[PDB]
RNA sequence: AACCUGGGGAACUGAAACAUCUCAGUACCCAGAGGAGAGGAAAGAGAAAUCGACUCCCUGAGUAGCGGCGAGCGAAAGGGGA
RNA sequence: AGCAGCGCCAGAGAGGGUGAAAGCCCCGUAGGCGAAAGGUGGGGGGAUAGGUGAGGGUACCCGAGUACCCCGUGGUUCGUGGAGCCAUGGGGGAAUCUGGGCGGACCACCGCCUAAGGCUAAGUACUCCGGGUGACCGAUAGCGCACCAGUACCGUGAGGGAAAGGUGAAAAGAACCCCGGGAGGGGAGUGAAAUAGAGCCUGAAACCGUGGGCUUACAAGCAGUCACGGCCCCGCAAGGGGUUGUGGCGUGCCUAUUGAAGCAUGAGCCGGCGACUCACGGUCGUGGGCGAGCUUAAGCCGUUGAGGCGGAGGCGUAGGGAAACCGAG
């Protein structure tokens, strides 16, 4: 295999939309045509009309913030014991991030549905749930403290 | 500086171009524009004398500015190219195997 | 595949090798842009119509004159005046994946093993660096000129031998790249070399 | 370069794990007086946008 | 030349008007500094009975938050590196 | 220097010049040497300046119109907000560790810290300056300036601001004769080339002319176009071209518009310049790689077009709810 005829795989062809020519998008360039086309207008995403976007739903989600903001608190992290049960061993916080659910959220939670494992699953949160089918398979020690 | 170049007045041939083959003495290296001068180039200069001052200037067809890359110098042998040893004094040119 | 040539004085032996099995056209094709582009260097350069060098005023006008309608002799429809979209500085490399970069270094290394124009030697009876020495070797080895051949060792002595040769690039074992795997018709290297490869994926 | 999630926005919407634009009721905290209880009721609901509600999730994203 | 610190400090402009806001401590004026300048041995950071001068890059993060809660504005610790 | 015959160096086959296309002719290149002088220099060595101990008793000391409070303010993510902190214009005004600050109004506890003095290398920015390189420009480009340009020239002045590069391998730059006052030509000559003859390589278009073929003075027009005829022209032949007499048909281009040949817009003509780009982040689509995983950012090492390491972080795996919380709910 050499150099000539590596190839873009026939199918990514760069060909941009060059606007400019005599036939195919041409004179008006692109979609234009009309008025209101210089340097782009107002949004549209979002903003406009010139009404009033439909910024008319109204705010709910208060505890939006004081001015100091988010607060020093815990967050427990939900993973289902049915995502555990595939390894097996004496699964903790650590063994559990060391795989790839988890990122550091301190805290654990695991919970959810499946069939649960006769391993030992320390943890820092369990689901009166999880806690039931697993007392049905090993042990389960609470977490530690602070 | 560097504009030292292959050689100076002496015996050197030419495997330039329409006098490739013709070798003679170079009285005049002019280090300025990189070319020398023999007994080779021959230009017929048609004008009348160069300067106002004397008669006329004769039709001197003299030597013409040849390139200096178009000229090998020579000893006991038909020009090679200038390497240089070096004595337990000062240091002069020996060519491909010979001297001087 | 698995039957890549082993040069040796023991004789010619051969070793047994992991490489893939299926070959990628287009993948490789990715990892030789990359790697041609992230070498790539961003310098064409142009002053749009204010890096102009030129001042301000409004030239004429603009009313009752006849004439045109201008601003500063800046602007891009006059000439001399700033280019329009001018190419301005900039950086044509790319992230790509690393889990692709090996995916090509081995699919190039096992092409040439399908190709039967790969070598694996050891003997480098070639030593001591001289062009002259290592162009009776590469004779015994095969290599005649004919095809253009990647050297890959981490003897500099071998390097600095071949190293100024026409039809051989010279390379240390760390500098395989999927793209002077495909310059080469043919591929040499120390049985140490594809030790530090087969180090990298085997 | 690298867009502003519209604070304005997220003040008032959550969009919902499917991806359609949650949004609260209008009509509640002023035209008030004496509407029917079946009024500030249903008006305590949230609900679905439609076509703005696509132009919403163009705002935000990073969240 | 440019960069730097300090002293001063615009309006167009965006808000599809326009005052707060924005443009921005930008433009420019001034003074001073040097191959740099500034910054610097915690009356620090902030929730770990824990990190530990400063500077910069990456990240955290368009996050916390600021805002005629409009236009828009936009950190810090912590982590990665010099 | 090419083509060819046979040779050769290569730690050098980057590059450039040589009358064209040279690893070998030239300058270089790879490798290795070099400073009386100035400069530079803890990278190494040496020395000094300066620095190092416990317990106990005493109650001395520990940065003042400062802290702190209030009024007017700025900085900060903080626009007076529940507004702390750092900074300070105005007013009042401590304490020496049983002291003072801070931990977001405030109080209590508990923790952090030593204001009101000062200096500190490094990492960092920059590019006049020198060097390297380019999927940068190639004379309307590239700096305004390739050139005797911040000049000419314009402005009182601040300031503005051009155009203009090319013979040739070598001046061998056209002796002499001829017409002509000169300019300028005609021969001769140089040169491979002179229609490379000097603003001279290439020589395009507009535009101006000279010779020839066809054609026009009863003919009405967006100039073209079908049809036939005459003439002139290459061709054995059939045919092809040039022109255009007669008949038929025929409302320029763009733009702007309900609507244009339009008595609406714009363009004398030709040549050159001229307008949907790029960065970052989105959202589709698409080609791939990997997949309950995917992926590094900065850098570190290496390379001198060589990549690799670097999981910080990021997106994904669980949602709901304003939150506390709960959780395939």
């Amino acid at each position: 295999d050499l150099r000539p005829n590596p190839g873009a795989n026939k199918r990514r062809k760069r060909v941009g939309r060059g606007p400019g020519s005599g036939h195919g998008k041409t004179a008006t360039r692109g979609h234009k045509g009309q008025k209101s086309r210089s340097g782009g207008l107002k949004d549209p995403r979002r903003f406009e009309g010139g009404r009033s976007t439909t910024l008319m739903r109204l705010p709910k989600r208060g505890m939006q913030g004081q001015v100091p903001g988010e607060i020093k608190r815990p967050r427990y992290q939900g993973v289902n014991l049915k995502d555990l049960a595939r390894f097996e061993g004496e699964v903790t916080p650590e063994l559990l991030v060391r795989a790839g659910l988890l990122k550091k959220g301190y805290r654990l939670k695991i919970l959810g549905e499946g069939e649960a494992k006769p391993l030992k699953v320390v943890a820092h949160a369990f689901s009166k749930s999880a806690l039931e089918k697993l007392k049905a398979a090993g042990g389960e020690p609470v977490l530690l403290e602070a | 500086r560097v504009k030292m170049h292959v050689k100076k007045g002496d015996t050197v041939l030419v495997a330039s171009g329409k006098y490739k083959g013709r070798v003679g003495k170079v009285k005049e290296v002019l280090p300025k524009k990189y070319a020398v001068i023999v007994e080779g180039v021959n230009i017929v200069k048609k004008a009348v004398r160069v300067s106002p001052k004397y008669p006329q200037g004769g039709f001197i067809e003299k030597e013409a500015p040849l390139h200096a890359s178009k000229v090998r110098p020579i000893c006991p042998a038909c020009g090679k190219p200038t390497r240089v040893r070096k004595k337990f004094l000062e240091n002069g040119k020996k060519i491909r195997v010979c001297a001087k | 595949m698995y039957q890549i040539p082993v040069l040796s004085p023991s004789g010619r032996r051969e070793l047994a090798a992991d490489l893939p099995a299926e070959i990628n056209p287009h993948l490789l094709w990715e990892v030789v842009r990359w790697q041609l582009a992230k070498r790539r260097r961003g310098t064409a350069s142009t002053k749009t119509r204010g890096e102009v060098a030129y001042s301000g005023r409004k030239i004429w006008p603009q009313k009752h004159t006849g004439r045109a309608r201008h601003g500063d002799i800046g602007a891009p429809i006059f000439v001399g005046g700033g280019v329009v979209f001018g190419p301005k500085p900039r950086d044509y490399s790319y992230t790509l994946p690393k889990k692709v970069r090996k995916k090509g270094l081995a699919m190039a290394v096992a092409d040439r093993a399908r190709e039967g124009k790969l070598l694996l030697v050891e003997a480098f009876a070639g030593v001591n660096g001289k062009t002259k020495e290592f162009l009776a070797w590469a004779k015994e080895a095969g290599l005649d000129g004919s095809e253009s051949v990647l050297l890959v060792t981490g003897n500099e002595l071998v390097r600095r031998a071949a190293r100024n040769l026409p039809w051989v690039v010279t390379l240390a074992p760390e500098g395989l790249n999927v793209y002077d795997i495909v310059r080469t018709e043919r591929l040499v290297m120390d049985l140490d070399a594809w030790e530090v490869f087969q180090n990298r994926i085997g | 370069p690298k867009m502003k999630t519209h604070k304005g926005a997220k003040k008032r919407v959550k969009i919902t794990a499917s991806g359609k634009v949650v949004a609260m009721k209008t009509g509640k905290r002023h035209l008030n007086w004496q509407k029917s209880g079946k009024e500030i009721r249903q008006k305590g609901r949230k609900f679905v946008l439609a076509k703005p509600e696509a132009e919403r999730i163009k705002l935000l994203l990073p969240y």
